[PDB]
């Protein structure tokens, strides 16, 4: 209020600025006085926010009011109890957030000034939430509560004192200063502390409101995230966790909505797909936790829970039990079999109830697989052909369940839910693929049997039909459905062609919305299928789905045959302009090999280069990632394959997990000797304007392609294209910058020779460079610059290493921004020795600058 | 057996809190199971997994400490426990029911939780036969480690502590005298001497 | 809680040797057996008490007051050491000597067992931490320590974690009070951070370091003494590795340790105030050079971890400018390496988005 002498603290001495801003903390507690004396005070309805938005201000602002001596701690402590009452209050919960930001940043202030005194101060609050927990524990554990209390903690004697006397004032201090905690972790984190925090944390979680349990596991996930938890605390932990996932089926949807995200986060946390986290866990733990896993699933939980998220942390939580956790660790081997086993039977009675049974998928193409490796292994003994059916029970079992499933729809579409078997029959597909490819070690000599093409024959007739007369109501589910079916039966004849009709029928049902409407040409003529389908697709090609419809197109530019070709590619044009940039996007990243089968292996589309050249910058994005194997297209006869393109490292919820797949040379992949002609028509994306993101995914394609573009060719060409290049360094967005910088390294391992002429563009680019750097004054540019010039010497070879060494060492002489100190000892990978070899050279990097002396 | 333990130990445990009815009914038939399972009579042990009889003194030291030998009403049940603690340590050897050093832990704190009850009772005579035979197995065990004069009150610290205590007793009459309670405490006094002679006469067997 | 017996069962008490406490208890082949039949008794004795527990159960009401994270009482686990130091001394006794190799393998699995225990027990918590009179055990340890360290011994580089884990988890089990008990250590955590150490050891040395550390008169313990000072040997070592194996994810769990460290003990309250600082640029140095270049956001767990001890550092590096004005003196010989990542971190930080005005204040302090 006296705000000049507030400002000036003036002759207040180290000794007497206490004195001298007592008085301050004495207007500022009468202010506190009143307003917050005491909690009802005034209706809520909830001006008393400018009060603490004041508090937190001339906090930010004013440290001396608060900190430089006892009587500045005793403030604090006097101010924070006067708070405290009021977190107790339900009405006064649309305040409790304000002081969970208020008692924070306070702690905050004394760390940054006077740490001792923040240390004491947290041991005061966590003596007080101990004792807090403690009461808790002796209020549920049916013990004395003597609800009239004091919390003696913060005590203050400059004058009210604290008390709980309802379980609403417990649960809410708690949960309040629970949030400063979930704030403060680290700064308050320590050895000791530490087992402090998780037995106040189990505390809560054994004994407390669900909010309050919710709330403390977003705080034990950051405490593990912080230091791990050791042996001490673990038991409680998780006793309590085993037991409330056992009560989680018996659980509210409210209730629901507090449990649903904390304890996902905490479950991924404490149990992550990455290898060697099971060692921080004792065994017993484990071997607890999976026998409720077994318990909850046995149970029928999954149809009888409701958060489609929740399972998917169970789930995940299977899958790191059956492919992370190796045997022996959690258990012997056997109890590990029969468990896995038990769920798995479980994981298969689901599938035919649930519409999205994606989730599913982890965890049963982990056990076929696992299952397929060992039996491969063991045999690998002693080709050695091998069939499945008869090998693991949850095998045949998935495939009989189909088969029922399949059956029962067969005989009426009503007496079938449609969605969930067509879903059902869809997984089992999409397992057999992924198995039949991948679990193949022949792929990684052995080969193994999988479901049955009379089967696969079967679900095609079904599912026109169950389309043919859905009552148009439930139709689009259904296309969804058949692109999912198509997409594992397409992967698959990918890995292994299939008789010719069925791929044939199939490219029909594929091309099927834009066959009847307009096509209406000689394609459709020669083609078989239209004449058979034209009924349904007048019935139904209105009804497709955008994306849909750009599923379906990626899929057939994946099918590859001499087969129906000018029709397929017919459609992948019209599409091309589709007015659809989803479609567009299907078009591009499926043109880009439907071309090279159509014919002239020599250069890029003009069709797509000039569609590209428009806008939907994501249709470019998609361009160059394509690109990236484009190059290899216009190379030996594409090869089409899949990387391992498994479901977890990818986000899970697939659209066509064909959509994986990036070729390559039939074979003689010859060293391209790509003249850069095409580049031309492809690095226009490079306008120094583009969005970032296109051009940080041609920076990392450019791994793969420098192999194959050749240099030495058309020195005239080549040079202009990469100075289009180099454009890059000086492009105003940041990571592309130095991602540029980083994969540098791949082109000059790329490059033949160090010709004079490129080092001649290098050293005038990066003159360019660095003078419009100075020019501008650009400290960042200047540092995405010196990176780049590092990586370019680390990896060069010949005189340039000297040249990027000579830019370092000029750099050396400069500001604080010299990241040079870093560089040019990376060079490294014999400083004196090093001189040595262009000790020469180095002196003179000097005369120039002592030409100023 | 086990459900059995669990129900009997309990039982005994919660003795002490049971009224003078509920305790009346109790009384007989529960000190003749526990005669008829507990019996001097040696090898009646082999019959008992050992576990149950540790079990079984656990809560026994648990309830001895539990001030229960002072406090309990009915002599028929501080007999029984008295028997018991005497086969415990008589017709029972060591090493089946446990090892020893937390077998002379056990009986160590139960006999200093007999000393701690002398001047209160009138009748001492069941707190005797369990203290003689600890006596005894102490004065064997001790000669015969000898056997690889001697003095017992400094061997044993439970020999020691009696003899204070009957010290004790004996000043704490001299000085106030009538007031003092003018009986049990001469009990007291004259157990103490009853195992002084016995002990001086069959503990005896120039070393 | 009752969990001790699953722990003492665990199959393999160390990946290796597959020896379990059976193989221990079953080996008719100090003591001179006259004990050892005796100590095996008392140990399946106690295997019995234990797996009765009925203490921990109903909230075990006892259970609480000092020793952080109350330890349940598991009394019968007081009965398995005089075999666990037996063994002990028979590593000693076989020590203290101018084979082996096999005993030594018991020994490792014995301490492996009184690690489990002192984790989840309190009664062998008092009776060790209790009599100066040490439990044997205690001096079975520490007379072994050294000869833990000194001697680089094949199997001297077990049996000196076993004996740390130990250690710490008994000052960590137990209360603030009785650490002068531990004031042992300190004429031997030295050896135990030469520079011929592994990762493992110096980081469990540095955690007991912390825990001896929050005692009053034993803060002076870490560099009473300004020569040698029981660190400028840490920082060596944060610095210079001297290890090889030094698997990058176990130097950020030192770093983060040794951060921890100088915060508590910056907190609670020699010529190393020097380099400390310079170890902590080299090491600030060390981080952001690995983060920047992967940008975005980090979805590794090592990338958290490295930010996580790159905000604790920063904010340890504004009160150290609180003190020791001449920082920037001090810092001069690397001002290069700060002011060439000072700015980017300060970048980042700001990036992340939960800031703190320490972290920012700090930040904006530099």
């Amino acid at each position: 209020s006296m705000i000049p002498a507030l400002r000036e603290l003036g002759s207040a001495t180290p000794e007497e600025y206490n004195t001298v801003v007592q008085k301050p903390r004495q207007i500022l507690c009468q202010f506190i006085d009143r307003i917050l004396t005491d909690v009802n005070v005034v209706a809520v309805e909830l001006t008393s926010v400018m009060l603490l938005d004041f508090i937190q201000h001339i906090m930010k602002s004013s440290p001396l009011m608060f900190v430089n001596k006892g009587s500045c701690i005793e403030f604090s402590n006097w101010i924070i109890t006067r708070l405290l009452r009021i977190a107790a209050t339900p009405s006064c919960h649309l305040l409790h957030k304000k002081i969970c930001e208020v008692i924070c940043s306070l702690l905050f202030l004394f760390k940054s000034k006077s740490p001792a005194i923040f240390g004491v101060l947290t041991k005061e609050l966590l003596q007080l939430f101990e004792d807090l927990v403690y009461l808790h524990r002796r209020n549920v554990m049916g013990h004395a509560v003597e609800w009239p209390v004091v919390m003696s903690r913060f005590l203050s004697q400059l004058d009210a004192p604290l008390q709980l006397m309802s379980m609403q004032n417990l649960e809410f201090i708690e949960v309040t200063l629970l949030m400063v905690l979930t704030r403060i972790i680290a700064i308050v984190f320590f050895r000791r502390q530490e087992l402090l925090l998780w037995q106040i944390g189990c505390v809560l979680l054994e004994y407390g409101s669900p909010k309050i349990k919710s709330l403390a596991i977003s705080f034990l996930t950051e405490l593990f995230q912080l230091g791990g938890l050791p042996a001490q605390p673990a038991s409680t932990f998780f006793s309590s966790f085993l037991e409330l996932l056992k009560h989680l089926v018996e659980m509210d949807t409210d209730q629901l909505k507090l449990y649903e995200e904390p304890l996902s986060k905490l479950i991924k946390t404490l149990f992550p797909f990455e290898a060697e986290a099971y060692r921080n866990i004792e065994p017993v733990y484990l071997n607890m936790l999976l026998e409720k896993l077994c318990v909850m699933f046995e149970d029928g939980v999954l149809m009888r829970l409701k958060s489609d998220l929740l399972k998917a942390a169970l789930c995940h939580l299977l899958q790191y039990f059956l492919k992370f956790v190796p045997a022996g660790y959690e258990s012997a081997l056997q109890v590990r079999k029969v468990y896995v086993r038990n769920i798995c039977k479980a994981l298969l009675d689901v599938l035919g109830i649930e519409v999205d049974a994606e989730y599913l998928l982890g965890p049963l193409y982990a056990a076929l697989k696992m299952e397929s490796m060992e039996i491969i292994e063991e045999i690998q003994c002693q080709i050695k052909h091998v069939d499945m059916n008869q090998k693991s029970i949850l095998w045949s079992a998935l495939k009989q369940k189909a088969e029922s499933l399949q059956i029962s729809l067969e005989y009426s579409g009503l007496k079938n839910p449609v969605i969930e078997m067509l879903e059902g029959i869809a997984v089992v597909l999409q397992l057999t693929a992924l198995c039949t490819v991948h679990c193949s070690h022949q792929n990684m000599s052995v080969v193994i049997t999988w479901m049955s093409l009379d089967f696969y024959t079967k679900v095609l007739k079904s599912c026109r039909s169950l389309l043919e007369s859905v009552q148009k109501l439930d139709l689009e589910a259904t296309i969804d459905k058949v692109v999912k079916i198509y997409d594992a039966l397409i992967y698959m004849q990918v890995n292994s062609s299939f008789e010719d009709h069925i791929l044939e029928d199939l490219c029909g049902m594929l091309s099927l919305p834009w066959i009847y409407s307009h096509s209406d040409d000689g394609c459709l003529k020669l083609t078989t299928f239209a004449a058979n389908l034209l009924t349904l697709s007048c019935r139904i090609s209105d009804s497709y789905s955008p994306q849909a419809q750009s599923r379906c197109v990626f899929l057939l530019t994946l099918f590859p045959r001499r087969i129906f070709l000018e029709w397929r590619t017919a459609v992948y044009n019209w599409a091309l302009q589709s007015s659809h940039e989803v479609i567009r996007a299907s078009c591009v990243s499926g043109f880009f090999i439907l071309l090279q089968q159509q014919n002239s292996c020599n250069r890029v589309p003009k069709i797509l280069i000039d569609k590209v050249k428009d806008d939907s910058d994501i249709v470019k994005k998609e361009f160059a990632s394509i690109l990236g194997q484009l190059v290899c297209t216009l190379h030996g006869m594409f090869y089409l394959t899949s990387s391992l393109t498994e479901p977890f490292s990818e986000h899970g919820h697939v659209d066509l997990f064909c959509r994986n797949l990036k070729a390559t040379s039939q074979h003689e992949c010859s060293s391209s000797q790509l003249k850069a002609s095409v580049c031309k028509p492809f690095l226009f994306l490079l306008k120094k304007k583009i969005p970032s993101p296109v051009k940080l995914a041609f920076i990392d394609n450019l791994h793969h392609l420098c192999k194959h573009l050749d240099f030495r060719e058309d020195e005239t060409d080549v040079k202009a294209v990469l100075g289009t290049l180099l454009n890059l360094m000086e492009d105003p967005d940041k990571d592309v910058r130095v991602a540029f910088s980083g994969n540098i390294k791949h082109i000059l391992e790329s490059l033949d020779s160090e010709d004079g002429f490129i080092k001649e563009l290098f050293v005038l680019r990066m003159k360019e460079a660095y003078t419009h750097a100075q020019i501008s004054r650009n400290n960042e540019l200047k540092d995405t610059l010196i990176l780049t010039t590092g990586d370019i010497g680390r990896a060069a070879k010949g005189d340039l290493v000297p040249f990027a060494l000579l830019h370092l060492l000029h750099c050396l002489l400069s500001k604080s921004a010299s990241v040079s100190g870093a560089a040019y000892t990376e060079i490294r990978a014999k400083l004196q020795s090093f001189f040595s070899q262009y000790k020469k050279p180095i002196c003179q990097f000097l005369v120039e600058s002592l030409h100023s002396s | 057996a086990s459900t059995f333990f669990s129900s009997f130990l309990e039982l005994l445990k919660h003795l002490v809190e049971m009224d003078t009815d509920q305790l009346k009914l109790y009384e007989e038939p529960l000190s003749k199971l526990i005669k008829t399972l507990f019996p001097f009579e040696a090898e009646a042990y082999r019959n008992i997994e050992p576990v149950y009889l540790n079990m079984l003194l656990e809560k026994l030291c648990v309830m001895f400490e539990d001030g229960v030998l002072m406090r309990l009403k009915s002599d028929l049940l501080k007999a029984a426990l008295c028997h018991l603690l005497q086969y415990f340590l008589k017709f029972v050897p060591a090493g089946y029911e446990s090892a020893l050093q937390v077998r002379k832990v056990y009986v160590r704190n139960i006999c200093k939780a007999l000393l701690d009850v002398l001047g209160i009772e009138v009748d001492a005579e069941y707190l005797l036969g369990p203290l003689y035979a600890a006596l005894k197995m102490e004065s064997m065990e001790i000669i015969e480690e000898i056997q690889c004069h001697v003095d017992m009150n400094q061997k044993s610290i439970l020999w020691s502590a009696l003899k204070q205590k009957a010290e004790s007793l004996q000043i704490s009459l001299e000085y106030s005298g009538l007031k003092n309670p003018v009986i049990e405490m001469l009990e007291g006094i004259a157990v103490v001497l009853q195992l002084t002679a016995l002990c001086t006469v069959h503990c005896s067997h120039p070393s | 809680g009752s969990i001790l017996i699953n722990l003492l069962l665990k199959q393999p008490l160390i990946p290796g040797s597959s020896l379990s406490l059976c193989h221990l208890l079953s080996s008719s082949s100090s003591f001179s057996l006259s004990a050892l039949r005796e100590a095996q008794n008392l140990a399946f004795t106690g295997l019995n008490l234990v797996a009765r527990n009925e203490c921990s159960r109903d909230g075990d009401p006892a259970e609480g007051g000092r020793r952080a994270f109350p330890l349940c009482q598991l009394p019968g686990a007081v009965h398995f050491l005089p075999l666990v130091q037996f063994f002990i001394g028979l590593h000693c006794q076989a020590l203290q000597d101018l084979s082996v190799c096999i005993l030594e393998g018991f020994s490792v699995t014995a301490l492996s067992i009184l690690q489990h225990l002192v984790c989840h027990s309190g009664a062998v918590v008092s009776l060790l931490l209790s009599g100066q009179g040490q439990h044997p055990l205690l001096k079975m340890l520490l007379h072994l320590l050294a000869f833990s360290s000194a001697a680089t011994g094949h199997l001297q580089a077990s049996v000196l974690t076993q004996c740390l884990k130990v250690l710490v988890k008994l000052a960590e089990n137990t209360s603030c009070d009785f650490l002068p008990r531990f004031q042992c250590v300190f004429q031997v955590l030295p050896k135990c951070l030469s520079p011929e150490t592994p990762l493992p050891s110096v980081l469990l040395a540095v955690e007991l370091l912390s825990l001896l550390a929050d005692h009053d008169q034993l803060a002076p313990q870490l560099c009473s003494h300004s020569e040698g000072c029981l660190l400028l040997l840490l920082y060596m070592y944060i610095t210079s590795r001297p290890d090889r194996v030094a698997l990058e994810t176990q130097w950020l769990q030192l770093e983060q340790e040794v951060v921890w460290l100088l915060a508590k003990l910056g907190v609670q309250s020699c010529q190393c105030n020097v380099e400390v600082v310079r170890a902590l640029t080299v090491m600030l140095h060390r981080q952001w050079l690995t983060v920047r270049r992967a940008g975005g956001p980090p979805r590794t767990d090592q990338q958290r971890r490295t930010v996580r001890c790159l905000r604790d550092t920063v904010l340890l590096l504004h009160g150290l400018s609180q003190k020791d004005k001449l920082f920037m003196m001090h810092c001069v010989e690397v001002l290069h390496q700060f002011d060439q990542v000072m700015p980017g971190v300060s970048m980042l930080i700001r990036g992340l988005p939960d800031v703190t005005d320490c972290e920012e204040a700090a930040l904006d302090d530099l």
